[PDB]
RNA sequence: GCGACCCCAGGUCAGGCGGGACUACCCGCUGAGUUUAAGCAUAUCAAUAAGCGGAGGAAAAGAAACUUACAAGGAUUCCCCUAGUAACGGCGAGCGAACCGGGAACAGCCCAGCCUUAGAAUCGGGCGGCUCCGCCGUUCGAAUUGUAGUCUGGAGAAGCGUCCUCAGCGGCGGACCGGGCCCAAGUCCCCUGGAAGGGGGCGCCAGAGAGGGUGAGAGCCCCGUUGUGCCCGGACCCUGUCG
RNA sequence: ACGGGCGAGAGACCGAUAGCGAACAAGUACCGCGAGGGAAAGAUGAAAAGGACUUUGAAAAGAGAGUCAAAGAGUGCUUGA
RNA sequence: GGUAGUAGCAAAUAUUCAAAUGAGAACUUUGAAGGCCGAAGAGGGGAAAGGUUCCAUGUGAACGGCACUUGCACAUGGGUUAGUCGAUCCUAAGGGUCGGGGGAACCCCGACAGAUAGCGCGUUUCGCGCGUACUCCGAAAGGGAAUCGGGUUAAAAUUCCU
RNA sequence: AAACGACUCUCGGCAACGGAUAUCUCGGCUCUCGCAUCGAUGAAGAACGUAGCGAAAUGCGAUACUUGGUGUGAAUUGCAGA
């Protein structure tokens, strides 16, 4: 060592060359998972690209608090006050989460409101052509139905 | 330009390919064009070369000599033709090889195989 | 002279019997001229004698496994050289129906909430 | 030794039998790249080691 | 002496299961020293090499006895960042995570226990049938020292209302995959050459000028290449329609 | 995730002392009691047309002659420091 | 490459004469002579070890440290015959094991923690009586059922023939 | 009389020795992609055999360089025969 230089701390006195990732696959990777999302898409026809529906949930910590991002599903109090049975959600697109708590008024509003835009903007197809039940869609509604690509609930 | 992806462009694969081929496919591979009366007759381009074949050479010092196949030495990617021969230096005669591309099929000899692979190049042509 | 499959087929198993011995007679005859400093055209022809024998023997162990197969259909426990050979795991594996078997919570699950089939238009 | 195993009889047999020059009509054959025997044995130079 | 049960013994009894092989990845165990520290013992090398086992097409993990202290997130896994950071360390040499945040993908569930007692409603074997990966009938056996069913904390049981939801089959297609067949254009004139595929002239095809072969740098000599058309077979899964 | 298995596509990589040890009957020949160790070795010509025949020699071969565009390409055969 | 056609070819008493073959003979074969091994051999057989080296015919090149017409080299063929000779059977020092006891496991101890194999009599194949946990491996010199002459091949014999 | 010759050395042509150089390549190395299929129904490995003429490699199992079905459609070939 010499000179006047940082003093180096290079975590390089294992057998480091034989546990080196490289990253020539990068591309392949994302050819491969455009084709996987391309195939899903197909097979979910018409349902939503975007998957299911998520809540709107705040970040965690003071360093994230003022900040809203999608969490994993809605709370059973908030499908409840919305009005949609906790068993009958996941089947209609709709996330379900029994393990997030409500603490305010708040996030519980607009998580219904959410979920009310949802169903208000849902069509639902019936499990029988012939038949239709109380939560089926008009004919004229399922005929103009398409898939979304994007997100159609950006939060 | 190649566009399927279960065809290799390299030079290795491609001469291993050919230098491997079996016989049936080096039958394909031996295929000489039709001349132009047989042409215009059946609307086909090129047939496989047969044993008993009319043909004319039309390249080499043999260029203008024809005649009948009489081998289709496939191991050796050659065929040997009536009268094309030569003499060693013991004076004795021997066939000499020739390219079944580097000769011209004068006349086929045809049978219910030989009429329906006709046939078929031809429907394609249209 | 030419001994077809074809030929061999619809004949019965006596005659086949009869024509593998002729032929193995054949066989060693020719094996003997061989050995007696025999000319070029009769050892060629133990290729053929061979050849005649393989097919013949080969049309009798065909024709005995199809009647074995056939006496055994439609039965259980069959011979284990008639059984399904595949690979050992595939033949350890569950039946399709053991595999699709579930309680009747699942059941009444999937009957009672399907996924449905949905679009986002309107 | 005279006193042998059945196995080791055998053995020797073959190793006999593979003790020989190649056919003639071998080096004739087209696109031929063998020459000679490369595994010939002399039971003088490379013993057995059996 | 007979009978019931219990535990155990012998069966080439009827029908099944297991051992072993491979190494790139994966799971469990065991486990150094060379080396670095300018010496060396803790440390480092390394929770590594060697050694002993166990799987699959991935394995493992997985549905909070979690993260946090926020206006709160919400199974597991992986990537970026956190971060060479908090911490650990003869606090020397060195070592070193996790949460939040942004992305890839997403999926949830099954049991034990109180709750048939108007009868084990459960399951295995043999035998006989059937539209035979299973269903039905009959007969033996397992099981009450508990097989079915309900329930799993997100709940749930019971009671009362609401009248909201729930029951298959077969045909023809689409989607996916694996194959088969045919289909463009010069080998025209002159020269050098053993051989034009080289030079010069005149033409042509091109959604085909990727590549290879043939007597020397060949788009048009041959196989192929591009783009259509037709034909065959799997997967019984997804999807549209029809009776 | 994937230096094994089966099947494919590519490369500013190596070009026979290089590149896997192995472009070849290479994990072969060979060595070691054994565990193990482990090579060298690619190129006639377009086509064998692979040199008839004469002569000298015991023979290997030499001198002529012949094939080929070429033997100043004659089977350990492109070139040959 | 120089070294260099140099260092070396020297232990085991020794060769000689005539003839035959051959292109070629100090080295092959025949005969004669002169010597050696001298029965605890330079003779005649086996065990291990080797594996065709055994026998016949022929021979370009290589090899047989000079040479070869030659041969334990090369090439093509041939050759090893058992009721009696051996293995095979028995057990020795010991080895390998069930069960049991250890062991993460590869594995360790080895009849030591145990309902042994089975063996005899008569039979409607069932009954009766005995039954101390290995009926396994381990000797071409230990133990041990049985062959002798005579003859025979290019090469086998107590094996082939009588 | 140090001339001709021999030797040594040196330079050039030619001929030897050796296999460098150049031009090649059915091989190697590297990256990427698809799939998931060994075994008591006896695997991997190991041995012995098998062709008219084979020792090895490759293949195969006394039906032994292959039997049978199907596809293709006139060869295999070093030689001989069918
Ligand atoms: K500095
Ligand atoms: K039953
Ligand atoms: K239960
Ligand atoms: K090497
Ligand atoms: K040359
Ligand atoms: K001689
Ligand atoms: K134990
Ligand atoms: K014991
Ligand atoms: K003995
Ligand atoms: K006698
Ligand atoms: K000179
Ligand atoms: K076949
Ligand atoms: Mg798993
Ligand atoms: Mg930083
Ligand atoms: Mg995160
Ligand atoms: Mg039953
Ligand atoms: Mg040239
Ligand atoms: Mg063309
Ligand atoms: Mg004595
Ligand atoms: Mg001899
Ligand atoms: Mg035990
Ligand atoms: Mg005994
Ligand atoms: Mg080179």
């Amino acid at each position: 060592m010499k000179h006047n230089n940082v003093i180096p701390n290079g975590h390089f006195k294992k057998h480091w060359q034989n546990y080196v990732r490289t990253w020539f696959n990068q591309p392949a990777r994302k050819t491969r998972r455009r084709a996987a999302r391309q195939q899903k898409a197909v097979k979910i026809f018409p349902r939503p690209t975007a998957g299911s529906l998520r809540p709107i949930v705040h970040g965690q910590t003071l360093k994230y608090n003022m900040k809203v991002r999608a969490g994993r599903g809605f709370s059973l109090e908030e499908l409840k006050a919305a009005g949609i049975p906790k068993k009958l959600a996941p089947t209609i697109g709709i996330a379900v989460d029994h393990r997030r708590r409500n603490r305010s008024l708040e996030g519980l509003q607009t998580n219904v409101q959410r979920l009310k835009t949802y169903k208000a903007k849902l069509v639902i197809f019936p499990r029988r052509a012939k038949k239709v039940k109380a939560g089926d869609s008009s004919a004229e509604e399922l005929a103009t139905a398409t898939q979304v690509q994007g997100s159609y609930m950006p939060i | 330009m190649k566009y399927n992806p279960r065809v290799s462009s390299s030079r290795r694969k491609s001469r291993k390919a050919h230098f491997t081929a079996p016989s049936s496919v080096r039958r394909v591979l031996m295929s000489a064009p039709l001349s132009s009366d047989l042409r215009t007759k059946y609307n086909v381009r090129s047939m496989p070369v047969r044993k008993d074949d009319e043909v004319q050479v039309v390249r080499g010092t043999y260029k203008g000599r024809e005649g009948k196949v009489v081998q289709v030495y496939r191991k050796k990617w050659v065929i040997h033709i009536e009268r094309i021969t030569r003499e060693k230096v013991n004076g004795s005669t021997v066939n000499v090889g020739i390219h079944p591309s580097k000769v011209v099929v004068t006349k086929l000899r045809l049978d219910k195989d030989r009429k329906s692979l006709l046939d078929r190049k031809a429907k394609g042509r249209a | 002279a030419r001994i077809k499959v074809h030929e061999l087929r619809n004949k019965t198993k006596t005659e086949l019997l009869a024509q593998l011995k002729d032929l193995k007679a054949e066989l060693a005859l020719l094996r003997v001229a061989k050995v007696t400093g025999g000319a070029p055209n009769k050892l060629s022809k133990i290729k053929v004698v061979r050849l005649s024998i393989a097919q013949v023997l080969t049309v009798i162990s065909q024709k005995q496994k199809t009647a074995l197969r056939e006496a055994y259909k439609n039965k259980k426990y069959l011979p284990l050289d008639l059984r399904p050979k595949k690979t050992r795991a595939i033949r350890k594996r569950l039946t399709k129906h053991q595999v699709s078997l579930k309680t009747e919570r699942e059941k009444k699950k999937e009957m009672y909430f399907p996924i449905r089939k949905y679009a986002i238009k309107v | 030794p005279s006193h042998k195993t059945f196995m080791i009889k055998k053995k020797l047999a073959k190793k006999q039998r593979q003790n020989r020059p190649i056919p003639y009509w071998i080096r004739m054959r087209t696109d031929n790249t063998i020459r000679y025997n490369a595994k010939r044995r002399h039971w003088r130079r490379t013993k057995l080691g059996f």
